[PDB]
RNA sequence: CCGAUAACGAACGAGACUCUGGCAUGCUAACUAGUUACGCGACCCCCGAGCGGUCGGCGUCCCCCAACUUCUUAGAGGGACAAGUGGCGUUCAGCCACCCGAGAUUGAGCAAUAACAGGUCUGUGAUGCCCUUAGAUGUCCGGGGCUGCACGCGCGCUACACUGACUGGCUCAGCGUGUGCCUACCCUACGCCGGCAGGCGCGGGUAACCCGUUGAACCCCAUUCGUGAUGGGGAUCGGGGAUUGCAAUUAUUCCCCAUGAACGAGGAAUUCCCAGUAAGUGCGGGUCAUAAGCUUGCGUUGAUUAAGUCCCUGCCCUUUGUACACACCGCC
């Protein structure tokens, strides 16, 4: 037990790990070594725990989208936001479920009777609203 | 007539009690009948997976 | 060292800032 | 093949009850030659079950200050009361030893301070670990009290003690003690 | 710390840091450290070994006249990160267990804002005020006192015994000190005398060089004692002998022979303590002309119980109530 990170570690494995993610591995023995030249660490134990921090983090980012940026998860979410379109859209459906009470609103704004309409059977009983209070 | 001393082996701990700390309740199981099984407190260190021995058949049964 | 000390705070950690060094062309080999 | 005190070899003795069998560390990997092997039994919980017997009576019997760090001569009052146990019953030492801590260790006891109800308050039972430690520890005062202002020797009053218990003749103090504990344990039930 | 978020960005404290301990047959080195090997020896075996066994005996930096750093010393580094595996967890922060590993919580040092009418004016040529300043409260010298005892309390030491005491044999340490500005007073080997404390000569050491390979105690192995206030305990007290000092009476200390008192494990209460720890057991340093029952450290032997709780004693955070704010030892 008692193996808490602070800020100092933590602060600075996110840093390290958004700088030189690619030169970054699963290792922690070569972690600790690249901790070596990309930053100036004034103590071996410090330097080590926080090389320890970022192989944990570098597990946890080989899986999910951390808090800490990547380039090449960002690149993959620019990718999947804007791809994806699909080759048919969900809003031209050749027939549309219309209420009778939604279809006079098209009436008024003179663009009902249209052929992808379809008038259905509005429901009876307005069995809406939950029973009040407890039960 | 007198109900004879049995064994019961501990499958759960389910924390310690006794305004003190310096009592257990463990789950427990009876050797004789593997489905029949009650909670009691005992005293000293206890793992789960160890038998120990009961003088009575019922003493007692909360959940804390 | 004159103005003052000379080790750094040992909690602080200071990261130095690399180049792009990005390399997306061909494959492509330099002779010399 | 390790004959502890160089005789009594360790593969003969049978534990009575499945309860302490896993508590009580006499045979297999449990077999030394000499009950002091100090290797830090205390730096986690459930590691003295794994500690051998003979040596945790060893540890037990050096108390009351005079003799703290003397466990040379508890040894050596190990090894003479196990040639006296031998010779009075013929059977193995360390068999008599573990009978007299299944014998000797209590099965009930009481607890609670809620204002002192009956004789303690109200009763609790014991687990395995707790019945080995206080069977030993009744045994070596047991055999303290017993050895204390008279000419019978430790060794004597040892061997006398671990008999009593492991034939449950009621002469022994651990044996009478425990008695007492269940007693009260049973009228705080 | 992760996260939620009218907060965001920080600063101190914690942590990080320094020293210490544990591992490196890896590097650097060693006549003020050693180990091996070899040559001289000395003793035993000698049937017959002989590259036999022992030597803290002497040599091979007495410079051409051996190597090496394992042991010792101490520097540079490395090494451990919850890193690997399994499970729990929002699968986050982390937690539990296990493997490999010397090591999976080694001990210390330092240590925030605010405060106390806490202690020191008897540490200071730190200091305000006040007092005294020649028949002195300055300073010096002589003597006495600080120790004085119907009694109460605190820290401790020795014990109450046979798991012991006495007698003998054997056997193992680590801290660390050691010759003086003033300042006079060091640690001591070896030889002789004495029963002892000691005394008398000769050295060595300003020190990994000499004490010193610190032949420590406990422990271990043999002897006597035999459950009794006994060979347990050594208080009290008589006589004698030395040492320090200018001086030993109100005994400075030490030695010898006599006396062997309470004390047979201690009420109510109450202290400290989780691993090389408690405790047993000695040895250094400080004080020291003379000195430890004290303290600060060091080694040696070495455990029982526990890996929990808020019951007592308190502490921290939140909510809550308050007529308190000198803050519940309040107020009324
Ligand atoms: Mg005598």
């Amino acid at each position: 037990m008692g193996r808490v990170r602070t800020k100092t570690v933590k602060k600075a494995a996110r840093v390290i790990i958004e700088k030189y993610y690619t030169r970054l591995g699963n290792d922690f023995h070569t972690n600790k070594r690249v901790c070596e030249e990309i930053a100036i660490i004034p103590s071996k134990k410090l330097r080590n725990k926080i090389a320890g921090y970022v192989t944990h983090l570098m597990k946890r980012i080989q899986r999910g989208p951390v808090r800490g940026i990547s380039i090449k998860l960002q690149e993959e979410e620019r990718e999947r936001r804007d791809n994806y379109v699909p080759e048919v859209s969900a809003l031209d459906q050749e027939i549309i479920e219309v209420d009778p009470d939604t279809k006079e609103m098209l009436k008024l704004l003179d663009f009902g009777s249209l052929s992808n309409l379809q008038v259905t059977q509005p429901t009876v009983g307005m069995n809406f609203k939950t029973p009040r209070g407890p039960v | 007539r007198v109900q004879p001393i049995k064994l019961a082996r501990v499958t759960k701990v389910l924390g310690r009690t006794g305004s003190q700390g310096q009592c257990t309740q463990v789950r427990v199981e009876f050797m004789d009948d593997t489905s029949r099984s009650i909670i009691r407190n005992v005293k000293g260190p206890v793992r789960e997976g160890d038998v120990l021995t009961l003088l009575e058949s019922e003493r007692e049964a909360r959940r804390l | 060292g004159k103005i003052g000390p000379k080790k750094p705070l040992p909690d602080h950690v200071s990261i130095v800032e690399p180049k792009d060094e990005i390399l997306p062309t061909t494959p492509i080999s330099e002779q010399k | 093949d390790i004959k502890l005190f160089g005789k009594w070899s360790t593969d003969d003795v049978q534990i009575n009850d499945i309860s302490l069998q896993d508590y009580i560390a006499v045979k297999e990997k449990y077999a030394k030659y000499l009950p002091h092997s100090a290797g830090r039994y205390a730096a986690k919980r459930f590691r003295k079950a794994q500690c051998p017997i003979v040596e945790r009576l060893t540890n037990s019997m050096m108390m009351h200050g005079r003799n703290n760090g003397k466990k040379l001569m508890t040894v050596r009052i190990v090894k003479h009361a196990f040639e006296i146990i031998h010779l009075l019953t013929g059977e193995n030492p360390l068999q008599v030893l573990v009978n007299a801590i299944i014998n000797s260790g209590p099965r009930e006891d009481s607890t609670r301070i809620g204002r002192a109800g009956t004789v303690r308050r109200q009763a609790v039972d014991v687990s395995p670990l707790r019945r080995v430690n206080q069977a030993i520890w009744l045994l070596c005062t047991g055999a303290r009290e017993a050895a204390f202002r008279n000419i019978k020797t430790i060794a004597e009053c040892l061997a006398d003690e671990l008999i009593n218990a492991a034939k449950g003749s009621s002469n022994s103090y651990a044996i009478k003690k425990k008695d007492e504990l269940e007693r009260v344990a049973k009228s705080n039930r």
